[PDB]
RNA sequence: CGUAAAGCGCACGCAGGCGGUUUGUUAAGUCAGAUGUGAAAUCCCCGGGCUCAACCUGGGAACUGCAUCUGAUACUGGCAA
RNA sequence: GCGGCCCCCUGGACGAAGACUGACGCUCAGGUGCGAAAGCGUGGGGAGCAAACAGGAUUAGAUACCCUGGUAGUCCACGCCGUAAACGAUGUCGACUUGGAGGUUGUGCCCUUGAGGCGUGGCUUCCGGAGCUAACGCGUUAAGUCGACCGCCUGGGGAGUAC
RNA sequence: CGCGGGGUGGAGCAGCCUGGUAGCUCGUCGGGCUCAUAACCCGAAGAUCGUCGGUUCAAAUCCGGCCCCCGCAACCA
RNA sequence: AAGGAGGUAUUCAUGUU
């Protein structure tokens, strides 16, 4: 399902960071600037939009393992929202470094959660000299906090739905080294040379980060239902 | 399937606060014959376990290059940070001519005649990087007339 | 239908003021234990100190889906931020206020606390007024340090707002 | 030729080197063809004779050059605007 | 290299709008000129500072650092010298190639809504992209991509020395 | 005993030649999938390369020994 | 010399002083 023009405005869609951090790669995506902020031309934005809804579409229909990335504190909640709503996978908090290149060591981790969860809750053996208790409730938590969404992912994403480029270059560079289709929305301070399918809007508004959240999910929804 | 040679072995020194702590560095090439090549540089205490992981590196990261019938497609040459390398396309039955790293890597690409010259430095790991980006950047007919938008007859 | 983005960023341009320092209202959309979320329609949405949000009894007046107004920092903080402070909205209301106690001449208070040249000044949440030398108090009273220092509960008479200044004159109150 | 050897301390300027754009003209440079010559031996190619080879030898190719004549006029040069 | 203020003589640069000439251009071996400081010649001047020198200290020694003095010189006029880490350790001219923050000096327009807003030049400092580089770093003032001319290098010492 | 071939997760198979890299299918478990089974998808577990050695920077691979397995080996009245 | 605050730093009526 495709996204309305005024809908993206009333989102907010077109504003942009002010003209002085602006990187000149995002000068084609660029309408005008109003009181030295950027505003992003919405006339290309639509068509990309669509695009990469397509490819997601198809990636959902071959049942791809899509990976919302979203670390900004503004789209953390939304984004972990729309991946358990298309029952996907999401990174809400700090990207480690290397998750996918070091995948190996990430199933090192996701094994001692999956551990630990387990003798905890299934386990159940309450009585544990009180302080190691503590110490296992913390690391267990600890670990659902980081690698709670990816746990169930098992092997690498098929692709990459990227939020504020710019913030998350580190896993645009590794989805690059791997080899991943990346879908990221680049706001005019990023740089698009990384994304595959770009997406000029603001990363920064939550009304925005929403509508993106939504029409993805929708369409990915509507792949894996085929 | 994947052949693959060990080119050269090099002990480097630390000097820490104790002593000298020495290391041992593996310089590899790995390929598959048919134009696919691919180096490695690798590093650890002892030799064997240097050149493992060598071997591992270049087995990874892996680039496809195109051969016409065993040899170049036309004169390519190659730099980087002293080596400049020079390499030509030579008829069948010549052989590889080519001096020490550029041989084994042009040997495991799978290049059977070629006419190839190191100028400037010779250092082992800048040759192989740089003979690797040379023989990356060459092109085949079919690439420069889909490239020029003609056919592969009015190339020639 | 092919409304250009020119023709409909026109409209929400007009619709909305980015010039800095004017007051927009924003729809809260969450309030957590120490900060506001406040959207205005910007870039992104701010975040307020509860502190400022928190009414002169210490409580949040203030709740989910109210409209307040405030005032408008700027676009961005360099970090995709709307910055944007109410209590400079807060000021700007007070100022005003301060405005229609000095044409309407009614019962005020402010803690008349500095010196003004003609003698002690007041400051009452953005008003910064005066009692003058023999003004301060109607008789002769060295209490301009009670006009410096104690609240002033009187109106006010002549007042520069741009040039920050009031007259929390001993009058008849 | 910033720091490894290497930008004159700086300028002016003769000889010299280089020359924005359009048209005409010339044919000097340039290119094409032809003719003369560029000794033989040597080098190279295809053969032949010493039992093979070295060696000897037939024919070609080559001798990248120079000169003259006949053409071409895109570029460079000359002359004219 | 130039630093109080004033006057006289005088060179260059830049901006605006036009008008004019019509390739009259760029570079440059020899050549010519300018060229900090110290130094030299002749004649003046001489406050302060200060090689040399004198004395007092310090030290194992102290032909120095430190202290008290102090002559050439530093200043002026006219000549000579012609060398510096004379350095941006980066020859001159021209063309092209993403940006940001400043400074300085012009100038056009917008209601100068009052110190403002949007342009358009010249020179100049910093940060940084591609690209280049051995790396350090340079980066529209290039060490980037190119074109014209000139100067210079060929291992370290011997030696910028001998003849 | 003679000659030849073979021994690789539980089973069936690559990898041996060129010394560096343990793979494929079935089977097991879990999850998804199915109301469930089944089918399908995704993960997870499983050999020390028969063993003893030798060589080498490094051995399932090269060499030898032993153990077995299979084929061939001339002997039953 | 030591400690605290503000900035790249001042606008912050003159008057008063
Ligand atoms: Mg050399
Ligand atoms: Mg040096
Ligand atoms: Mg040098
Ligand atoms: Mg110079
Ligand atoms: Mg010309
Ligand atoms: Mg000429
Ligand atoms: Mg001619
Ligand atoms: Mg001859
Ligand atoms: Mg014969
Ligand atoms: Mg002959
Ligand atoms: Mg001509
Ligand atoms: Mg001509
Ligand atoms: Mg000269
Ligand atoms: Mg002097
Ligand atoms: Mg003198
Ligand atoms: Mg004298
Ligand atoms: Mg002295
Ligand atoms: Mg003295
Ligand atoms: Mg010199
Ligand atoms: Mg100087
Ligand atoms: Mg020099
Ligand atoms: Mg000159
Ligand atoms: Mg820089
Ligand atoms: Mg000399
Ligand atoms: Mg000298």
């Amino acid at each position: 399902a495709t996204v309305s023009m005024r809908d993206m405005l009333k989102a907010g869609v077109h504003f942009g960071h002010q003209t002085r951090y602006w990187n000149p790669k995002m000068k084609p995506f660029i309408f005008g600037a109003r009181n030295k902020v950027h505003i992003i031309n919405l006339e290309k934005t639509v068509p990309m939009f669509n695009e990469a809804l397509a490819e997601l579409n198809k990636i959902a229909s071959r049942k791809g393992k899509i990976l919302f990335v979203g670390t900004k504190r503004a789209a953390s909640e939304a984004v972990k929202d729309a991946a358990l709503s298309c029952d996907q996978f999401f990174v809400n908090h700090r990207w480690l470094g290397g998750m996918l290149t070091n995948w190996k060591t990430v199933r090192q981790s996701i094994k001692r959660l999956k551990d630990l969860e387990t003798q905890s809750q299934d386990g159940t053996f309450d009585k544990l000299t009180k302080k190691e208790a503590l110490m296992r409730t913390r690391e267990l938590e600890k670990l659902e906090n980081s690698l709670g969404g990816i746990k169930d992912m098992g092997g690498l994403p098929d692709a990459l739905f990227v939020i504020d480029a710019d913030h998350e270059h580190i896993a645009i560079k590794e989805a690059n080294n791997l080899g991943i289709p990346v879908f990221a929305i680049v706001d005019t301070n990023s740089d698009p040379d990384g994304v595959d399918f770009v997406i000029p809007g603001n990363d920064d508004a939550i009304r925005a980060v929403t509508l993106y959240l939504g029409a993805v999910a929708a369409t990915v929804r509507e792949g894996r239902s085929q | 399937e994947l052949q693959e040679k060990l080119i050269a072995v090099n002990r480097v020194s630390k000097t820490v606060k104790g002593g000298r702590i020495f290391s041992f560095t593996a310089l590899t090439v790995v390929g598959d014959g048919n134009g696919r090549v691919g180096f490695g540089y690798g590093k650890a205490r002892e030799v064997p376990a240097a050149i493992q992981k060598a071997m591992e590196k270049a087995r990874r990261n892996m680039i496809n290059v195109a051969l016409n019938n065993g040899t170049l497609q036309h004169p390519v040459k190659g730099v980087h940070t002293g080596s400049r390398v020079f390499m030509q396309p030579a008829s069948e039955g010549t052989g590889i001519i080519a001096g020490g790293a550029m041989r084994a890597v042009l040997e495991v690409a799978g290049v059977h005649n070629v006419l190839a010259k190191a100028y400037g430095s010779t250092n082992p790991i800048n040759v192989v990087r740089a003979t690797i980006d040379g023989l990356e950047n060459m092109n085949s007919p079919e690439m420069v007339a889909a490239k020029r938008g003609k056919s592969v007859e009015e190339i020639l | 239908m092919t409304e250009s983005f020119a023709q409909l960023f026109e409209e929400s341009l007009k619709e909305i003021e980015t010039r800095p320092g004017s007051i927009v209202r924003g729809v809260v959309v969450a309030i957590d234990k120490d900060v506001v979320l406040v959207d205005a329609g910007l870039k992104s949405e701010s975040a307020i100190p509860a502190e400022q949000f928190k009414n002169a009894q210490g409580e949040l007046e203030i709740q989910v889906g109210d409209e307040v107004d405030v005032a408008l920092d700027a676009v961005e903080d360099g970090f995709g931020e709307t910055l944007l402070s109410r209590e400079k909205a807060k000021r700007h209301e007070a100022w005003i206020t301060l405005e229609k106690a000095y044409e309407d001449a009614e019962t005020v208070t402010g803690v008349i606390n500095g010196k003004v040249k003609g003698g002690f000044t007041v400051e009452l949440n953005g008003i910064r007024a005066f009692l003058p030398g023999s003004l301060v108090d109607v008789r002769p009273v060295r209490d301009t340090l009670h006009l410096e220092g104690k609240e002033l509960e009187f109106k006010v008479i002549k007042l520069d707002q741009k040039r920050n200044n009031v007259v929390v004159s001993r009058r008849a109150v």
